[PDB]
């Protein structure tokens, strides 16, 4: 319900990722502030390489 | 720029550098001609590709 | 936003399908109270109608 897990390969552990792209509810939040991209927004989930 | 912080940010690629021992050249996307301009050490505008 | 510096102090607004939650201040009825609205928008700047 609110859980999630991500699996990859054995090696593709590491700059394993996933995109998340909220997407807009309202249509008009276009307008004249698309031009700032963030209309519809923009984040990330990431493994960080370490040595 | 002059309003908003930063998001994300376009550019007129107006330059690339690449200066070595002497002079520089570039191959630069100039965003406000709408083509690849291309320039050399001599100077000049070499080429000039649409779109 | 940085477009407004400091006239903004004063504003109501909401956009398009996204809510605005509203007080609709009601104590006459008994049991279910149904609710009917009205909403009245009009348009800022000149309005030429092209038919």
């Amino acid at each position: 319900q609110n859980t999630l897990i991500y699996v990859v390969p054995n090696g593709s552990f590491v700059g394993s990722n996933i995109k998340l792209t909220y997407t807009t509810t309202d249509y008009a939040v276009l307008h004249y502030f698309y031009s700032t991209g963030q209309y519809k927004v923009f984040k990330t989930v990431s493994v960080p390489n370490v040595t | 720029a002059k309003t908003n912080p930063s998001a994300i940010l376009s550019l007129s690629t107006v330059n690339i550098t690449v200066v070595g021992l002497g002079g520089k050249a570039s191959v630069y996307y100039n965003s406000t001609s709408g083509q690849t301009v291309i320039t050399n050490i001599y100077g000049q505008t070499v080429a000039t590709l649409s779109g | 936003l940085g477009s407004l510096s400091s006239e903004a102090y004063y504003h109501p607004v909401i956009w398009g399908r996204a809510l605005i939650n509203t007080t609709l201040i009601d104590t006459y009825a008994s049991g279910s109270v149904p609710f009917t609205f009205q909403l009245n928008y009009s348009v800022p700047g000149p309005l030429t109608i092209n038919m």
